[PDB]
């Protein structure tokens, strides 16, 4: 059928018109340690295998820490359904791993050693992945030279980060940045929000909820697909997730970028 | 020990041949010199 044109839909309303997925979870090693066992994903394949869905495509993967978890993400699935420690501490760290999971990042290198940059749009972010990331960066006004800082060094340069895992950065629109970073281990790329993604769903297993998936200060959403509840045992968390398993797939839903008709549209 | 005086056992190197047979006494270290060298910054300097 023809492919990447938009083309009008027709419908109606007089007419009467009102499995085989493939699940996948992310949850910490402290779990595993606390429930002193390691034959329960039999048992949650069994329990999976009870309310209906198939067995043997179910994987699952653990994760060191979360900010082993933070650095280059993989998401290669149907139905990802993550659990995120929270902490008092840490907020900044599991706002900017739900915001990059939750929403597709159109991307391209960033080459800080031969370029400026400036930005153009609302949607764009910059994002650095790596072991040790210290974004260093000088403003420069439209004639090219620095304010509060000399284009000459580096050192005097204004920080957004230091040896962070992550870190999701905006800068100020209409102006050139001159950038300098250790790039021997860490990597800069741009990115724009093209859209949500509905693919990947964050539970808090936690306390208070303080997730921000927008970076403008003046809305500050709380989405659907962002759960939390309380924990003080993992298998009280776990079978809490298995009896909800069919709000968890209602409210969730397909990739809307792999529907196999959705093509040269940034994806398949 | 000084021959033909009236003092022996003498203690440090006489100022009479203090070489002996050496010419450099070669001494070879690190050396760590913290200072408060005369020098503003790569500021001080038109920006243009």
């Amino acid at each position: 059928q023809n492919y990447g044109i938009n083309l009008p839909i027709t419908g109606s309303m007089d007419i009467a018109y009102a499995l085989t997925s493939t699940l996948c979870l992310y949850y910490p090693t402290e779990a595993a340690t606390e429930i002193n066992d390691n034959s329960w994903k039999d048992t949650l394949s069994q329990l999976f295998l009870t309310k209906g869905w198939p067995t043997g495509s179910v994987y699952f993967k653990e994760y060191t820490n979360i900010a082993s978890f933070s650095v280059d993400p993989q998401l290669y699935c149907d139905y990802n359904v993550v659990l995120m420690k929270y902490d008092a501490t840490l907020q900044l760290d599991m706002s900017e791993l739900a915001d990059l999971i939750l929403n597709e990042w159109l991307c391209n290198p960033m080459d800080i050693t031969l370029y400026y940059y400036q930005q153009t749009d609302e949607a764009n972010k910059w994002i650095s992945m790596g072991s040790s990331c210290t974004i260093k960066v000088c403003p420069l006004n439209t004639q090219t030279l620095g304010i509060g800082c000399l284009t000459t060094d580096a050192t005097t340069f204004e920080e957004v980060a230091t040896a962070e895992k992550l870190v999701i950065t905006d800068v100020v629109d209409g102006v050139n940045h001159k950038l300098d970073v250790t790039t021997a281990t860490c990597t800069i790329r741009n990115c724009k929000k093209l859209g949500p993604r509905e693919n990947v769903a964050v539970i808090q297993v936690g306390g208070s909820d303080i997730l921000d998936i927008t970076a403008d200060p003046t809305t500050a959403p709380q989405t659907e697909r962002m759960m939390r509840i309380n924990w003080k045992k993992w298998w009280q968390v776990f079978y809490t997730v298995v009896d909800y398993v069919d709000q968890i797939i209602q409210v969730m839903s397909k990739r809307s970028r792999s529907l196999n008709s959705a093509a040269f549209y940034y994806r398949v | 020990k000084l021959t033909r005086t009236r003092l022996d056992r003498l203690y440090g190197l006489p100022a009479a041949d203090p070489n002996n047979g050496k010419e450099y006494y070669e001494i070879a270290g690190r050396f760590s010199l913290i200072s408060l060298v005369p020098s503003n910054d790569d500021y001080q300097t038109p920006i243009a």
